[PDB]
């Protein structure tokens, strides 16, 4: 067979990459947030209550028989047939454990019938509701790939992923979903990803330390790790974009020689 | 990028082939980003990516 | 982006229309205004009978 | 002639024969009944006639015998084969194994209509008019027919009140009738129902009825519904069989069957009296207006005032649409009203409600557990998960299991049912399992105001006296109180003391649940 | 022949069909198929009876809301319709044996009517179908029912209308599958008018056979537009092949080993299908690992990952069961593609920058529509040749109705035209026979 | 008729809000020409007063 | 021939529809008085809240 | 993401020298941060010649 | 077949070929000297290879005076057409008897090609000769002088002007008799988009070759159009017939009748060829003593009006021996003939008007030129369908040389390159040779 890697490199930051892209490397999990927080702070649907559809389950539903797109199975919330919504996150520039290409790469090479969107101040990710709450609290929450300080999940107003961290460490939110709470401690969340307020703050948890935050970041920073101490990702970039260069001019094998 | 060209190819010093498009470019955009996380005030104004 | 097209690409009323050729201009031009809009446009029949 | 075969099939789903011994033969047009305890297996014996993905026999198969078309691919009731169709060609008889991929199998499954239980297949955005309309169109018909129909039937299951109405934003019963009025518009080979009038008050549930007869009766389809409430069973068919744990423990006349299936059965348990303590929630003038630019004003709440005395069971009994679940959503702090007072007496303070925060609704809502009509849980956690750590527990997680165990027990399990059940999916139970655990996740957190919107409904009478003495005894042992939206009359009776009736987002009056019965009757 | 090339041909079902088949027997300059459907492309008119009766008895001519008073006339062109075909017929015959056909679609609303062969073999263009039966149209109409002199301009303005004053057909009731010549991006890109929505209806909503008429259209539009001539027409030749017609097996044997995988799945079974091949091979090791991919056959390394690309795009879009995925799916295979092995993506990051139009044009306000509508000969999806639209057509299949452009809202007109054609009902069946019928030329 | 050719175009040009009053366009055309007509479009608040 | 220029007209009855089930956001006619103020302040150059 | 390939292109539709390539080149004619860089860019060229 | 009206055929010399030829033998449906003119002119593309030299030499990229200085290339493509020319057609080729030509003219200085029919079967419209045979020159000119990669775009740049940013093909040095199809003003009119000037030089300023060129293109065209069909379809035929091929020798013998006279023995000659030939017959005689004129056969004095049309405009621009009259002509040909007989122009006065527009734009300040730059493309000269451009190509075929923008100023290269083939120079006796082929088969 074929023994994947995922990534070139040989410093820590491509080494969380590597790990990111991994869907058999198990993410480090640093909080337990509930399935119903998650819920309150996503804003989708009440908690208790059953899913809204959009269309009927696929065994009610008659389709056309298609030997190739029967060969796929389906998630269980396109099973029963329910809404895609979407969780997204903003990612600070200063050592943020997630960022933003990082973050859809390894959604689209872990998760199933996932819908990934890159900005440079924002990731979304859509899903069906039910598969989307599974990965949301699986993955995306309690384990490495998020921290309450330097990351949070955040619709409508996303801005402060290259501003400065204020004086408890976090991004700067012109909303304030998530406030410090210095009796505990642990960062809350007073509103949800879109902005109403919340009727009980949620604990999300307490701000990763920076010291594990320098470790546990896939941004190449100078006051960090930057990408002069990394030659072979700049090397593969560089074999890319020749590549490509190589292709549109001329897509033959002795113009490849030159590579 | 006029300073690093001029101390290694001169202004009219090459031919354009591959190398030196992947040389200069891929310096002048380490230091670009180096530059942008030295400084918070230069990553504040120019807070957008595309930017 | 399906309530983008509902919103402002499925019904939206142009005063002129894009010209082709060597009279290339895009709508709200002059050259594109039938005569039955600018008859519209006009409003005679709002305050005169005759 | 014969419609289906049902062989000796024992369905298994690792050493648990949900269904062993079972066979029934069917003509062309007859009603059979399917009468049972709560997860005897009537739902995995409709998805079983169905041909669902999971429900294959280990032991047995069932045959379809059907008439068919080798060139249009149309299936038709095995009556037709000696007739002309409706292309060319005459007709075959086929004898479709199900479970044996015999190509007619998917024309087959096309030509069979299911009533999923608890489950609405519709499309939710496209209205009720548009969503029976698919049903035609997709089916057949034509514009003329299908309008015809389409209005023919929403009279039928009586929707002509919300015919324009966005069928997502509906109440409950009314996606019951509309994914029904669905259902018959096919033309079906068989209609398999599974609880096909749901938690429905008796009028409602009588045009469901009678909808039914007026057509699968007419069209001669086979019909194979469940209820594991006889009454329907007898109204309706005509050979029931009943069996228990899976095993058919009679097979008859529909009307022996029933009586049978009644003796085994149980009182209620009318317990003790109770004193109830001070009032805790005052609801003033309280309203809750739907409008829309494109199908007028719904005033689900239409000005209530209510109030609930501390430690008591209240009860609201209504017809289906009165606009009970919408006020039980404005009492758990859920759904703001679009105008009027709430006030919580926390221990002597009344929080003004209509104010989100941890400063103002928040305070009361600490407190406050609602189990929704339309309930759902995690499906891809595990019931211990389910009660324990979806929710918060606040408890070590190796002390968790027999808090579960016991809320499990408490709400009317056995040790060895809550045992077994503890390592399973949510998919893996029945609607009624799915039920009562969520009752019980409601409850573990023991709030203090437990909002319950229908805790019944696929309960058999003893299913439904346990869920019932689980919430007197909370409410005495805790001191509890309760809002219980239901509409089976005895369970007012025996478990509320001040039950109120709603009609159209009014209060009529409220007092005694025999009161109130002689004021419904 | 100047191709050694050899592929083994299968069907939509995974079965094979035969080996050792030439590269060129699939190309549109052999293929009798594809020339017959370039032909009916262009010879098919599709005529709405029942909208030329209905804008006509209200007055409805112009536009979007426009309506003049007093220019109604009330005829019956449904209730005729046979009588009409048969004038149109009649006008539009050239020779006794034409390929002239006028049939009526159902039950007299809407007309199908063919155009012979040889008015179109003295026309530079396509649109002599349309004006040819425009003009049948109104002859027909002005003399089956006697229609007054002065009414003539309204019966055109409601069969063609606003083209003197607007270069197009907008308010009336004639359509082509082909837009005006002089509404192309760019020059040579006629054939890229088709929409996924409209390749979806006419196959009847089939995974491969919509894949198979996109790649073939997009395919033979960029051998019209020049793109596919001299060292480019192996790589579209093999495109075409492996995305399109399923050479090899490849599709099938992707979406099969990746039933429960997901977009990074079907990643490494590409790159371990194109190993064991032989097409990639190793370029050299880095010291922290990561042994460099190099093409030992750039077009063949291509033609696999395109391949792979509509299997990541059908794996995810059957896993969701919606087509909104299709931007996110082939952005992010061709990243992961390229960060994994160091190798160059579909078309050499063109398939990403569509991709990336994909994602701004179905994903924002600022976008429009969604992927049902996606077509070449637009400035947002026009940069790939003919690599990033064929998925799109899968992923529209592979749609549990979840999408507010979907196939029947948009196409049903279409379907019901052009879905009788053998030729465009099962594109990928009749491109296979009729590069089976001339392997022996090659 | 109310309308000729679009009933959308004339009501939108019944507006009030218009500078140009499409119901007597001699008469404006007149106070254009005597220079009593106050168009839009002037920028005088972002160029200098010398 | 400015006023004419500058004159767009949009329906928003598809915007309406897609709100009211697509988006399951209600349209009220508060709700179509707030986007009023809402596109009257955005649309010569406004920025809403920004 | 297309411009390597299209960068040094030799096709009819991707091919155009930088000082001949504009806002209507078929990758440029949506995007923002783009044009007037290049611009600069295709002057450099000729600076560094003077 | 259906129609029973015969003609004869007269050569350019005024001799007879053949009698009782049916009228459909020269219709472009049926004859097969139109269809391979048709066939043969959208796969026909001028190249400029010593234009290709100097733009490279110099740098002269982009345009009207745009030079971009340090993208200079040193080839020498004159002395090497002959290996150019061999890759080209080794480039274009699809099978080995495709009908690929790459004749050289001039010595190596012109390029004449012919993309094989098969490029252009599979594409929608002609604009596949051009782009393949851009791309195919670029390929041989990038492998027969070894050119750099980062040159590539500056060879482009001298082959095709501006082509991604100017949807044409202007400072390149490439060509065709048809325009691009973004310059059409409206749908159809592909073949209305040859001037003037190049049907002149093409059919190296012979008269009636002219005539017959461009009469054929624009009716054609009419066909094309769908303007031609139905009741339209016989005074389009009569139209091709007596103007342009002279049918019954009606404008070769009006112009020796009318050898020293004006326009107006030209109007009573065709009068009284009308009255002795049965077509125009006395209506009623008025008060005053004018004799009122009504067509016995409407379309064929429609016929008889446009032959005498170009031979009046043959007899006033030999006198004059000068391409200025051509718009008083056509205008006041009808002007007398509708007042002198009380019967309609030539084309209903739709070619009076072209003529008072002809007259506005070729005197004016506002646009338009000398009458060599107009087409049936053209906004002043698109109204008449093919009956006013072939009396304005036989008076630049009469021009001694007072036109500043002549044919050998405007068509050096489309002139040269199209001249070399027969059926193009000639078309008056190859299209009289394919009616004689078809005479027996109506
Ligand atoms: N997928 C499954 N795997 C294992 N056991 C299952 C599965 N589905 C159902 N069961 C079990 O099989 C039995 C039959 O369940 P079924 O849903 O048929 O009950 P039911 O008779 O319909 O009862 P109810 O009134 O609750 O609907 C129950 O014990 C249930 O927990
Ligand atoms: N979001 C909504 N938008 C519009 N109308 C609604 C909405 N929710 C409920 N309604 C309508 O308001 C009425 C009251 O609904 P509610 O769910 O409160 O009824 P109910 O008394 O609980 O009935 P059921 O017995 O069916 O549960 C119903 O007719 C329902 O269709
Ligand atoms: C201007 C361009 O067309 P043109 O370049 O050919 O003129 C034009 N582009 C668009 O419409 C599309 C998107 C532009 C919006 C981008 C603004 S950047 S700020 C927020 C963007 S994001 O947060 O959602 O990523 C078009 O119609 O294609
Ligand atoms: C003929 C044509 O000019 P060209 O030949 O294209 O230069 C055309 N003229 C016009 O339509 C002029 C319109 C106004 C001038 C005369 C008004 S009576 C134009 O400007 O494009
Ligand atoms: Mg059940
Ligand atoms: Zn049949």
């Amino acid at each position: 067979a074929y023994t994947p890697q995922f990534y070139p490199g040989a410093t820590k930051v491509a080494e969380n990459r590597r790990n990111h892209l991994n869907p058999n490397y198990e993410l480090e999990k640093l909080r337990e947030i509930p399935d119903e927080d998650v819920v309150k702070i996503m804003g989708h649907r009440q908690p208790g209550e059953d899913y809204k559809t959009v269309h009927p389950p696929l065994e009610e539903m008659d389709f056309v028989e298609d030997y190739a797109r029967d060969l796929v199975e389906p998630l269980n919330g396109a099973k029963e047939g329910h809404r895609v919504r979407y969780i997204q996150f903003a990612d600070s520039m200063y050592f943020a454990p997630a960022q933003p290409y990082d973050r859809s790469r390894s959604y689209m090479s872990r998760l199933r019938g996932v819908d990934a969107g890159t900005l440079s101040g924002r990731q979304v990710v859509e899903c069906r509701e039910s598969d989307l709450e599974e990965f949301s609290k699986n993955i995306l929450m309690d384990t490495e790939l998020f921290d309450p300080a330097t990351s949070g999940m955040r619709g409508a107003t996303v801005h402060g992923h290259s501003l400065r961290l204020d004086e408890n460490g976090m991004m700067f939110d012109a909303l304030q979903r998530c406030v410090f709470d210095e009796k505990t401690g642990h960062v809350m969340y007073v509103k949800d990803q879109v902005g109403k307020p919340l009727d009980a703050p949620v604990d999300v948890g307490e701000p990763i330390p920076e010291a594990k935050l320098r470790e546990i970041t896939t941004i190449y920073r100078n006051d960090g790790v930057a990408m002069r101490a990394d030659p072979d990702v700049i090397e593969v970039v560089k074999r890319i974009h020749r590549a490509r260069t190589l292709g549109g001019y001329i897509p033959t094998n002795e113009t490849f020689k030159g590579l | 990028a006029l300073d690093y060209v001029e101390k290694k190819y001169g202004r009219m010093g090459t031919k354009a082939t591959m190398d030196v498009v992947e040389d200069v470019a891929g310096e002048v955009t380490l230091y670009a980003l180096e530059q942008y996380d030295d400084y918070p005030a230069l990553l504040e104004d120019h807070f957008g990516g595309s930017q | 982006a399906d309530f983008s097209y509902a919103s402002k690409h499925a019904d939206v009323i142009q005063m002129g229309n894009a010209l082709p050729g060597r009279r290339a201009r895009g709508p709200n031009e002059p050259g594109g205004i039938r005569f039955g809009i600018l008859s519209d446009v006009v409003q005679t029949t709002r305050v005169s009978e005759d | 002639m014969l419609l289906l075969e049902v062989k000796n099939v024992s369905k298994s789903y690792g050493d648990t024969e949900v269904l062993k011994n079972v066979s029934f033969e069917l003509n062309e047009g007859d009603v059979m009944g399917v009468l049972g305890r709560s997860g005897a297996g009537k739902s995995v014996l409709l998805h079983m006639l169905r041909g669902m993905e999971g429900y294959e026999p280990t032991s047995g198969q069932i045959i379809y015998h059907v008439a068919y078309c080798p060139h249009c691919e149309n299936v038709e009731a095995p009556s037709q084969v000696g007739k002309k169709c409706e292309c060319e060609t005459e007709y075959v008889a086929k004898s479709v194994d199900f479970w044996n991929n015999n190509e007619i199998t998917y024309a087959l499954k096309k030509k069979i209509a299911i009533m999923l239980q608890r489950t609405f297949a519709l499309y939710g955005e496209k209205t009720v008019a548009e969503n029976i309309m698919e049903a035609l169109t997709a089916a057949g018909y034509e514009g003329k027919d299908a309008t015809e129909w389409a209005l023919n039937l929403i009279k039928m299951v009586k929707l002509e009140h919300r015919v324009a109405h966005i069928s997502r934003d509906l109440s409950g019963g009314e996606k019951q009738r509309v994914v029904l009025a669905r259902q018959i518009a096919k033309n079906p080979v068989i209609f398999l129902a599974d609880e096909p009038t749901g938690t429905l008050d008796p009028k409602t549930a009588k045009f469901v009825h009678n909808a039914l007869t007026e057509a699968v009766i007419k069209h001669n389809i086979a019909m194979v519904i469940t209820s594991h409430w006889p009454e329907v069973i007898e109204e309706l068919c005509q050979k029931a069989i009943w069996l228990d744990k899976g095993e058919m423990r009679l097979v008859g006349e529909s009307k022996h069957v029933v009586e049978e299936f009644m003796k085994t059965v149980t009182s209620m348990k009318e317990f003790e009296k109770v004193e109830v303590k001070d009032e805790l929630l005052k609801l003033e003038n309280v309203e809750k207006r739907y409008v829309s630019v494109d199908r007028g004003i719904v005033k689900a709440v239409d000005g209530i005032d209510v109030s609930i005395n501390e430690k008591e069971i209240f009860g609201l009994v209504g017809v289906s649409g009165a606009g009970k679940t919408t006020l039980s959503k404005i009492i758990a702090a859920v759904i703001p009203p679009s105008k009027g007072n709430y006030e919580f007496r926390l221990a002597d303070e009344w929080v003004d409600m209509t104010k989100v925060g941890p400063l103002y609704r928040g305070r009361a809502k600490r407190y406050i557990g609602m189990l929704f009509q339309e309930y759902s849980l995690y499906p891809h956690r595990t019931i211990l998960y389910n009660l324990t750590e979806s929710i918060g527990l606040e408890m070590p997680g190796e002390f968790a299991k027999m808090k579960a165990e016991h809320t499990l027990v408490s709400v009317g399990f056995t040790e060895e049912e809550a045992e077994n059940m503890l390592e399973k999916h949510p998919s893996e139970l029945s609607v009624g399992e799915k039920h009562r655990v969520a009752l019980a996740q409601v409850l573990i957190r023991e709030p203090h105001l437990i909002l319950l919107d229908e805790p019944t409904g696929t309960m058999d009478p003893i299913t439904r006296n346990q869920v019932a003495e689980s919430i007197q005894k909370s409410r005495s042992e805790l001191d509890q109180t309760y809002v219980i939206v239901s509409h089976d009359m005895d369970f007012v009776l025996n478990v509320c003391d001040r039950a109120a009736l709603v009609r159209g987002g009014k209060i009529i009056k409220t007092g005694k649940p025999d009161e109130i019965v002689k004021i419904l009757s | 022949v100047k191709y050694e090339d050899k592929i083994s041909l299968y069907d939509a079902k995974g079965n094979l069909v035969a080996e050792n088949v030439p590269l060129e027997a699939i190309s549109p300059l052999y293929n009798p198929t594809i020339k017959s459907m370039v032909k009916n492309i262009k010879r098919t008119v599709a005529v709405n009876l029942a909208g030329i009766e209905g804008t006509l008895a209200a007055g409805k001519i112009g536009g979007k809301g426009c309506q003049v008073p007093g220019r109604t006339l009330d005829i019956s062109a449904v209730s005729n319709a046979q009588a009409i075909a048969d004038e149109v017929e009649k006008i539009l015959k050239v020779s006794e044996d034409d390929d002239t056909a006028v049939k009526i679609i159902n039950g007299g609303k809407q007309l199908a009517v063919q155009v012979p062969t040889a008015r179109l073999e003295v026309a530079a263009e396509y649109s002599v179908s349309m004006l040819s039966t425009a003009m049948a149209l109104k002859e027909a109409l002005i003399k089956t029912f006697n229609i007054d002199m002065f009414d003539g301009s309204t019966v055109h303005a409601a069969i063609v209308g606003n083209y003197p004053q607007v270069m197009d057909y907008a308010g009336g009731n004639i359509a082509s599958l082909l837009g005006a010549p002089s509404m192309m991006e760019g020059l040579g890109y006629a054939l890229r008018n088709i929409p996924v929505n409209h390749a979806v209806a006419t196959t009847k909503k089939n995974m491969m056979n919509a894949i198979a008429f996109s790649s073939v259209m997009e395919q033979t539009a960029t051998f019209e537009m020049g793109d596919a001539v001299g060292s480019f027409e192996r790589q579209h030749l093999l495109g075409l092949a492996y995305q399109g017609l399923n050479a090899d097996n490849l599709v099938i044997d992707f979406i099969k080993a990746n039933a429960k995988g997901t977009v990074g799945s079907v990643v490494e079974t590409v790159i371990d299908r194109a190993i064991a091949d032989g097409v990639i091979v190793v370029d050299k090791t880095m010291s922290s690992g990561f042994n460099m991919y190099k093409p030992a056959d750039v077009n063949k390394w291509n033609a696999y990952a395109a391949a792979g690309l509509v299997a990541a795009v059908a794996v995810s879009c059957g896993a969701a069961r919606a087509a909104q995925n299709v931007a996110s799916v082939i952005l992010y295979f061709n990243d992961i593609l390229e960060y994994e092995t160091g190798l160059p993506g579909v078309d050499y990051g063109r398939s990403m920058g569509t991709a990336v139009g994909f994602s701004f044009f179905s994903h924002s306000i600022y976008g429009g529509g969604g992927p049902g509508i996606f077509n070449g000969n637009h400035v947002v999806t026009r940069h790939s040749k003919g690599f990033a639209i064929p998925p799109v057509c899968a992923a529209m299949c592979a749609d549990a109705g979840t999408q507010m452009f979907s196939p029947e809202h948009t196409s049903g007109l279409v379907g019901s035209v052009y879905s009788a054609f053998d030729e465009f009902r099962e594109p990928m069946k009749y491109v296979i026979e009729g590069a089976l019928s001339i392997k022996d030329q090659f | 008729d109310a309308f000729a050719l679009n009933p959308l175009v004339k009501v939108a040009f019944a507006d009030p809000m218009l500078v140009f009053d499409f119901s007597k366009p001699r008469k404006e055309i007149a106070r254009g020409a005597l220079r009593e007509f106050e168009a839009a479009g002037e920028r005088d608040v972002i160029l200098p007063a010398k | 021939w400015d006023d004419i220029r500058r004159t767009v007209i949009v329906g928003m009855d598809t915007a309406h529809s897609v709100l009211e089930k697509r988006l399951g956001v209600e349209v009220t006619p508060e709700t179509i008085n707030e986007y009023m103020h809402t596109i009257n302040h955005s649309l010569p150059g406004g920025a809403v809240v920004q | 993401q297309c411009g390597a390939s299209n960068s040094l292109a030799i096709r009819n539709d991707e091919a155009a020298p930088l000082e001949l390539r504009g806002p209507n080149y078929p990758n440029y004619a949506m995007n923002v941060g783009h044009q007037g860089e290049y611009a600069g860019i295709a002057q450099a060229a000729h600076s560094a010649r003077g």
